RNA sequence: AAGUGAGAAUGCCGGUGUGAGUAGCGAAAGACGGGUGAGAAUCCCGUCCACCGAUUGACUAAGGUUUCCAGAGGAAGGCUCGUCCGCUCUGGGUUAGUCGGGUCCUAAGCUGAGGCCGACAGGCGUAGGCGAUGGAUAACAGGUUGAUAUUCCUGUACCA
RNA sequence: GAGCUGUAAGUAAGCUUUGAUCCAGAGAUUUCCGAAUGGGGAAACCCAGCAUGAGUUAUGUCAUGUUAUCGAUAUGUGAAUACAUAGCAUAUCAGAAGGCACACCCGGAGAACUGAAACAUCUUAGUACCCGGAGGAAGAGAAAGAAAAUUCGAUUCCCUUAGUAGCGGCGAGCGAAACGGGAAGAGCCCAAACCAACAAGCUUGCUUGUUGGGGUUGUAGGACACUCUAGAGUUACAAAGGACGACAUUAGACGAAUCAUCUGGAAAGAUGAAUCAAAGAAGGUAAUAAUCCUGUAGUCGAAAAUGUUGUCUCUCUUGAGUGGAUCCUGAGUACGACGGAGCACGUGAAAUUCCGUCGGAAUCUGGGAGGACCAUCUCCUAAGGCUAAAUACUCUCUAGUGACCGAUAGUGAACCAGUACCGUGAGGGAAAGGUGAAAAGCACCCCGGAAGGGGAGUGAAAUAGAACCUGAAACCGUGU
């Protein structure tokens, strides 16, 4: 997580920020199945839990 | 406790006409209610008080003799029995 | 009481003196200057009593 | 050193080289009063405690560096060393005659 | 070897001038007799006269925080005077079962365990908790102090 | 070592040759508030609920203690909805929280005035501030490295190379590295290979893999086989710990020896004669003291403490060639495209480092790197963790030093300082040192209600009298 600059085509520069690719799955980490919030680059492993 | 409760009594020329009507007044602490000074006064008297009337003093200004300066805050109680005597004078 | 570290109950002792303490205090209070053989040290005794009569609980019960 | 008992002779002062006996030790100021030297003739205000405060003769306190003792087996000026074999030390006269007045 | 030289920056700080014995001294009407004292147009008592008069009257609340009472003063203090004082110095003075509050209860709001949202800090929100300026709860007739009164005392009732 | 009761003194009396005022050691109690945590709340207040102690016909009142939310354990626990899964309450656990030197460090986010003689790229600058993580240091660190010269080797810090190569509206400006000379100097623990083989009460969470042994890397090394063997030393890393002394340092120790005259109110001065010296640094004393005090040179050190730790043990142990035939060697990672950032570098030929999104390898015939991409020739083994020394800063404590200040100076503050005072609040913020050697601080008489004078007295001095050392100008007066 980090940010950086958006850039014109005369060279100017304004701040934005870069979010990620965030969903919702019933999926476990800590006991029940829950609505969690994760990110398509992190589906690795299964999706139903 | 019984006896920390009670520190001085008050000789003053109100006091001594209260002596007339049997009510003498004493300086309690300031943490005390209106029900530890008549099991304090009926144990070191050994006498039955009647009623008790408390009454607090804020502290004062100071004096130019020394430098700008405050009083400690007293507490009054009055006692009054109806059948004991004094323990003072 | 100086160095008297041999006793077990000393409570009566206590009282005795608080009454003292009492009973002299609500004289200076009328006049009676004996205020240098006063209670400077019927005051002082207490906190002997006491502090033996509390390290019998520290370290004997703990 | 000096405690409280002994007698010296005081060699700076208006009455150069006189010997009597110190009274108050006065350790605060670092000051000495000797008997029958420098009566300041006290001359107080007219209170009502010190009874008719006024003139009398008490012995001003002179200072403690020009005082001298005097060596016992000489009565001749001397300074103080120290030994000990004993609990506390004892003042040896540092001229050869060692002082037993600490009383 | 240098914090090395002062007449000016509507320069900074302190002390003393000129204008000058000049401008001013900001609500009612006072007059005399007696008294006190080193000293009186100004303080104390007395008699007459006048002013406010839905108020310069009497009492609750907010606010201020011993200015309240007595005895003694060296000036400073008070727009003059002072033996006087809301000024200085000693020593004193505020009493509640029912009077106001706290305590019961809730309004607008303010905070809220789980719960959402967010770079962090932290925002928002459900039960709940807090929060009167409103609701529910029991006193009078009189006598007294240099200073307190439905509180102290006297008679008599009411609530728990 | 003979005195005592804070700076600040007197009194007013007591206390201490038994050991008083205090120089340190060490424990005890520690009212109420404050992260404040039994529940509230306008901090220093109010209302409870408990197992003990009190008393009263009881009731009432008070004193020890316990009653917070997260973590960590042995634990239950589980309505709808059978059954775990969400709730959950009585309990077990003493790890976190706040503050503060913000000076020095490490992250997250991140300005503008200003320079370019305007200004937008660029520069102020990753600077000021804000937030977190926090240590006595932190960060970095053990090669898929920099490098043609002979390559010689972990990281940081000072001196060079050098204002050089390079970058740049090729403007203002920004600005290396190899290399050599130094200070300082050790590296390891793991995974996988394999296998002896085994642990998930409803749980405390399916990705139960759960205990070993063995191993750690490039002359390509450990597995597993052809060979059989001892010391390297452990209390700055490898994994953690204390017996053992001696000594360098921090209180207190004893601490060398001067008389006489002169002037004076009093000499340390002049003068004359002496005498210690691992001490002739400095301050006090009625004037300028190496020999009158306080010390200083140096002697015990010190009932200790660690600092150099110099030292015995103690748990620290098993390693030694090869074979290289295969076993192994960290994956949505290597790498690629788009958009950005940090590297001296404006994104360029851009190599080399980070983040977002999308695609996505083969694996020791390997893989990668040599400031484009192809061959050669070198070199090194990625995708897991940890670490002393050399260095940066000072609220403070102890001992010192200065061609540093000397009361409009030096800290805002030498004394009544963050105080008088000023503002609804954040906040702003002064002025003020000096009698004498010793209060001997003017006994007494005269004028006045008093204040203040005039004599007298104290003192070396009273034009030294608390408007108290010296007393300059501006200004105000009287005589001539």
């Amino acid at each position: 997580a980090s940010t950086g600059n958006r850039r014109s085509h005369a060279l100017n520069s304004t701040k934005r920020r870069w979010n990620a690719n965030l969903q919702k799955v019933r999926i476990l980490v800590d006991g029940k199945p829950k609505k969690v919030w994760v990110s398509a680059r992190a589906l690795k492993s299964g999706k139903v839990t | 406790e019984a006896r920390d409760i009670l520190k001085r009594p008050v000789i003053t020329e109100k006091s001594s006409e209260a002596m007339a009507e049997d009510k003498y007044t004493f300086d309690v602490d300031t943490r005390v209610n209106k029900t530890q000074v008549k099991m304090a006064v009926e144990e070191i008297f050994n006498v039955k008080v009647a009623s008790v009337n408390i009454m607090n003093y804020k502290p004062k200004k100071k004096r130019m003799g020394r430098y700008q300066g405050y009083t400690n805050k007293r507490r009054k109680a009055i006692v009054t029995l109806k059948e004991g005597s004094i323990d003072l004078f | 009481e100086i160095r008297d570290l041999t006793t077990s109950e000393i409570e009566e002792q206590i009282k005795s003196s608080k009454e003292e303490l009492f009973n002299l205090r609500f004289q200076l209070a009328t006049g009676q200057l004996e205020e240098t053989a006063r209670i400077r040290t019927v005051r002082k005794t207490i906190a002997r009593l006491k502090t033996v009569a509390r390290e019998r609980e520290i370290e004997q019960s703990k | 050193h000096i405690k409280k008992g002994d007698n010296v002779k005081v060699i700076a002062g208006k009455d150069k080289g006189k010997e009597g006996k110190v009274i108050a030790t006065l350790p605060k100021k670092d000051r000495v009063v000797v008997e029958g030297v420098n009566i300041m003739k006290k001359h107080q205000k007219p209170t009502q405690l010190n009874p008719e405060g006024g003139i009398l003769e008490t012995e001003a306190a002179i200072h403690v560096s020009n005082v001298q003792l005097l060596d016992p087996k000489t009565n001749e000026p001397t300074r103080v060393g120290y030994k000990f074999v004993d609990g506390k030390k004892v003042r040896i006269a540092k001229k050869s005659g060692e002082e037993i007045k600490s009383n």
